[PDB]
């Protein structure tokens, strides 16, 4: 409480949630968020 | 709770390898331009879980279209330049700031520079030479802009890499 | 790294296993850096403070070197004596004096002070930090947990284990380091600092043993920081029971610019110090009494 310190760890539990792709065919995104895909 | 953090930048400058290096400890041998990518790491603050939200944005200007996209609730930047690319570094001046600033203006961001172990090679310092940064001119630079601070590092040897996101963490929570 | 920093540390101890003289570890209180017990010296019977530092659970590992190197190198009144240091397994144990008064935390969150006390204790700590800061030690970790009492009311302070050096080759440190309620706004803004810093912690401690706590502490610690570092110094919130010579002390502790701050020495010779009372006058607020 009065003990607590601002020490920052090392990163632990990677977690690689998105990987958005290009087509070279078609012009078109793979793996956009699903919240962008209205917009463009 | 949550940082959110988003790394940007001119193209080639090491986002993507520095965020890899950061989460993982490896390098990415290969280059490989960044469409996007979210990553995600744990990262304890005194005793206290947070998630990092890592941004890997595309600095190519093919996916320009789809980079602000990024931004919104966004709690501190990296704007990155190589420290062997004097173009990406008046960019980090000319265009990434302009950017983020509009976008995101009470936004903390800290200047990076990235791929310092480059600045002893000599095969690179020739093209360099031939073409005709330190840390006191990206140091004016950081408090001139006005970022949180000036930070660099290499994602090879990664020497104060562990600093640069520690820096960043405190950015983020301090605003 | 684990290994080279475990036999760095082996060469720097003193060598064995304090077992083979102390009894009866019990656990007295927890740190960031680890445990504390007390401990007794099998043929005379004398009671010791046992610090237990796991090194796998350090943040900095490099920050054990002062735990030792401290009180070894820098040994004064107003100073924790340190008898010896050992590597046990994956821990450093530093065994100490036991200080039986306890911490100066306990007097300020229990009672309130007065003014002959105050000044008794800022004495103190200002002729240990006026010593460590002539060679260039800054403590960076000065709060009313880090002073410890004896018996009879004498003042040391404790808890090295944050320590930096200064010098003419490197005046300034950048680290982040202390605990956010007692940090100097020049520290939280990330720009180099000195042993500066520690006066305006004492300054913190100050408000401490008037106010009862430090300035924003029902706060989260790290909204706290960014409070200290923006804001205009804090101030006393019980001014009906404060002197002029009490307010004047604590202006030249709570100063933002690091330059204008008053140094220990300085802060020596301050009129607010003439008030000091003996050890004997802090004995009363003690747990015991
Ligand atoms: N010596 C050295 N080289 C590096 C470092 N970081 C990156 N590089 C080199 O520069 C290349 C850039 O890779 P990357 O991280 O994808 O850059 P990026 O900023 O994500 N490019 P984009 O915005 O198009 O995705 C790497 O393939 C690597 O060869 C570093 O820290 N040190
Ligand atoms: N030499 C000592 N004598 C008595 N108590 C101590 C001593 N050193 C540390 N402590 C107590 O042990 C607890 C943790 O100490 P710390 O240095 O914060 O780690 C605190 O409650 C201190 O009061
Ligand atoms: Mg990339």
């Amino acid at each position: 409480k009065r003990k607590k310190r601002v020490e920052i760890s090392a990163p632990s539990n990677f977690e690689h949630r998105v990987h958005t792709g290009f087509d070279q065919h078609e012009q078109k995104f793979t793996g956009l968020p699903r919240q962008w895909q209205s917009l463009i | 709770q949550t940082i959110k953090c988003v790394v940007v930048g001119d193209g080639a400058v090491g986002k993507t390898c520095l965020l890899i290096s950061y989460t993982t400890n490896k390098f990415p041998s290969e280059y490989v331009p960044t469409v996007f990518d979210n990553y995600a790491v744990t990262v304890m603050i005194g005793g206290e879980p947070y998630t990092l939200g890592l941004f890997d944005t595309a600095g190519l200007e093919d996916y320009d279209r789809l980079r602000p996209l990024s931004y919104p609730q966004t709690d501190v930047f990296l704007v990155c330049f190589s420290v062997v690319s004097p173009s990406s570094f008046e960019n980090v001046k000319e265009k990434w700031v302009p950017e983020i600033t509009h976008h995101c203006p009470k936004t903390p961001f800290l200047l990076v520079g990235t791929q310092i172990d480059l600045r002893d090679d000599p095969s690179t310092i020739e093209k360099l030479a031939k073409n005709k940064i330190t840390p006191e001119t990206a140091e004016k630079l950081a408090r001139d802009l006005k970022a949180v601070k000036y930070v660099e590092c290499s994602a090879l040897t990664q020497r104060g890499l562990k600093n640069v996101f520690d820096e960043a963490i405190l950015a983020a929570l301090l605003e | 790294s684990h290994e080279q920093f475990r036999a760095a540390l082996q060469l720097v101890v003193d060598p064995g296993d304090p077992r083979s003289y102390l009894d009866n570890f019990i656990k007295i209180g927890e740190g960031s850096t680890g445990i504390v017990c007390i401990a007794t010296v099998r043929s005379s019977g004398k009671l010791v403070a046992v610090k237990k530092m796991d090194l796998r659970k350090q943040q900095r590992r490099e920050l054990l070197f002062n735990e030792v190197v401290i009180m070894r190198d820098y040994q004064h009144e107003n100073v924790v004596e340190m008898y010896n240091s050992y590597l046990v397994g994956d821990e450093l144990w530093v065994v100490m004096e036991f200080l039986e008064g306890g911490a100066l935390t306990d007097i300020v969150t229990h009672t309130r002070m007065n003014e002959e006390q105050i000044a008794a204790v800022c004495l103190a700590v200002l002729q240990a930090l006026s010593v460590l800061h002539a060679q260039g030690v800054i403590h960076r970790d000065i709060k009313s947990d880090s002073i410890l009492l004896t018996h009879d009311g004498r003042v040391k302070l404790s808890d090295f284990g944050f320590c930096a050096q200064v010098s003419k080759e490197v005046p300034r440190r950048k680290s982040l380091v202390g605990t956010p309620y007692w940090m100097a706004p020049e520290l939280i803004s990330r720009l180099p600092y000195g042993p500066e810093v520690d006066i305006w912690s004492l300054g913190i401690m100050v408000i401490e043993m008037v106010d009862g706590e430090p300035p924003y502490f029902n706060e989260p610690p790290l909204k706290a920081m960014k409070m200290i570092r923006d804001n205009l110094p804090p101030r006393l919130k019980n001014l009906h029971k404060v002197s002029p010579s009490l307010k004047g002390f604590l202006d030249r502790l709570l100063v933002r610019d690091p330059a204008q701050r008053a140094t220990a020495a300085e802060l020596l010779k301050h009129p607010f110090l003439a008030k000091a009372g003996p050890p004997a006058s802090i004995v009363p607020l003690m747990r015991q009494n």
